[PDB]
């Protein structure tokens, strides 16, 4: 199972760049990393976060990438926020689970880091799964880059720190599920 | 070519409704929204279909799209001998970075 | 009328370089991402790339990396593909692609006339 391969990856997507993965044949070892007491944001929807290491499914895509800290609050199902209509639209139907955590001391160096970016200007709302990499000049008129350097400091607060967040993603179609056994 | 499963012919009287079906990975059509095109032989393709239902300038209101998911239907309510092209269930997507194409849905009439 | 247009029908000889044009017209031209597509004739629809004029910014195909060259400028208006070297697989009728990025959808609404590039034997 690739996940910790994922998250502890040493660089990471960015937001709107977010970086869906396909996952297949593994066991459902959630458990000891929700016993990993070192992630801080547990969010799941549609099943149970103890009831997804029992129940298994299809179409599994797990979305890592870096937001701020106080915009994990705006990572809801249909929250309509400044996450949700430019960077990305969260899907209604959305069965799967949310984590995050704060990894900003090694994110954090002493000058301003301008290595990622965030979509602050975007043309109109996505729909669910929708990745728009069109980095075009803004018609707003106050023609500004559709990206922004992520402005962010040692000095700055933690809900102004950036989190690395990864969405389970499950989509339950005609298909054998092919992620539980383990545990048994 | 792209993984995009469409049916390469279709058929029927003018006025009948085609129903263009595709499916493919969730890459394809789950993550991003499924676009439609069609090409008239010997000229240049042309778009039809974007964001599952929205049409761009230039198009009859006889073209109409769903998006199921990964699977995904082109509606052509009312045919005529406008007919006669080639159409894509084809999408900008991220699986291998690159507007992923469809394999044709060339129509004649009998 | 918003349109990318190339050239005339185009014939060189293989191995050697070939940079075909695309005039962008009747719109903001760096507002788009322009896409390069490729049409060898009896095949379904074939891709080469897709770039945003302004610094020449790349989303291609990861299987032909280096082999084609991409240029577009502003200034000229003009999305350019070159290859450095041309072959019997390069002689098709290649397409260009206008994104209706208009506070709107992806999809490529204005799209290339078509021109064939060939050699003759």
């Amino acid at each position: 199972c690739p996940f910790g391969e994922v998250f502890n990856a040493t660089r990471f997507a960015s937001v709107y760049a977010w970086n869906r993965k396909r996952i297949s044949n593994c066991v459902a070892d959630y458990s000891v990393l929700y016993n990993s007491a070192s992630f801080s944001t547990f969010k799941c929807y549609g099943v149970s976060p103890t009831k997804l290491n029992d129940l298994c499914f299809t179409n599994v895509y797990a979305d890592s990438f870096v937001i701020r800290g106080d915009e994990v609050r705006q990572i809801a199902p249909g929250q309509t926020g400044k996450i949700a209509d430019y960077n990305y639209k969260l899907p209604d139907d959305f069965t799967g689970c949310v984590i995050a955590w704060n990894s900003n001391n090694l994110d954090s160096k002493v000058g301003g880091n301008y290595n990622y970016r965030y979509r602050l200007f975007r043309k109109s709302n996505l729909k669910p799964f929708e990745r728009d990499i069109s980095t075009e000049i803004y018609q707003a008129g106050n023609c500004y880059f559709p990206l922004q350097s992520y402005g962010f400091q040692p000095t700055n607060g933690v809900g102004y720190q950036p989190y690395r967040v990864v969405v389970l993603s499950f989509e339950l179609l005609h298909a054998p599920a092919t992620v539980c056994g383990p545990k048994k | 070519q792209s993984v995009l499963t469409q049916p390469p012919s279709a058929s029927g009287t003018p006025g009948q409704r085609v129903t263009i079906s595709c499916s493919g990975g969730s890459s394809n059509i789950g993550g991003n929204p499924v676009n439609w095109y069609q090409q008239l032989p010997a000229t240049a393709p042309k778009l039809l279909i974007y964001n599952n239902n929205q049409r761009p300038s230039g198009v009859s209101d006889r073209f109409s799209g769903s998006k199921s998911g990964t699977s995904a239907s082109l509606a052509i309510s009312g045919l005529q001998s406008v007919d006669e092209a080639d159409y894509f269930c084809a999408a900008w997507d991220d699986s291998l970075n690159g507007v992923l194409f469809g394999g044709g849905t060339k129509l004649t009439v009998l | 009328q918003v349109q990318l247009v190339q050239s005339g029908a185009e014939v060189k000889k293989p191995g050697e370089s070939l940079k075909i044009s695309c005039k962008g017209s009747g719109y903001s031209f760096t507002s788009h991402w322009i896409g390069w597509v490729r049409q060898k004739p009896g095949k379904g629809l074939e891709w080469v790339g897709i770039i945003h004029p302004y610094d020449s910014d790349t989303r291609y195909s990861p299987s032909f990396q280096g082999l084609v060259t991409f240029s577009a400028d502003k200034s000229s208006s003009t999305a350019y593909l070159q290859w450095s070297s041309l072959q019997a697989s390069d002689t098709a009728i290649y397409y260009c692609a206008r994104r209706t990025d208009q506070y709107g959808s992806h999809g490529m609404d204005v799209w290339g006339q078509g021109t064939t590039v060939t050699v003759s034997s």
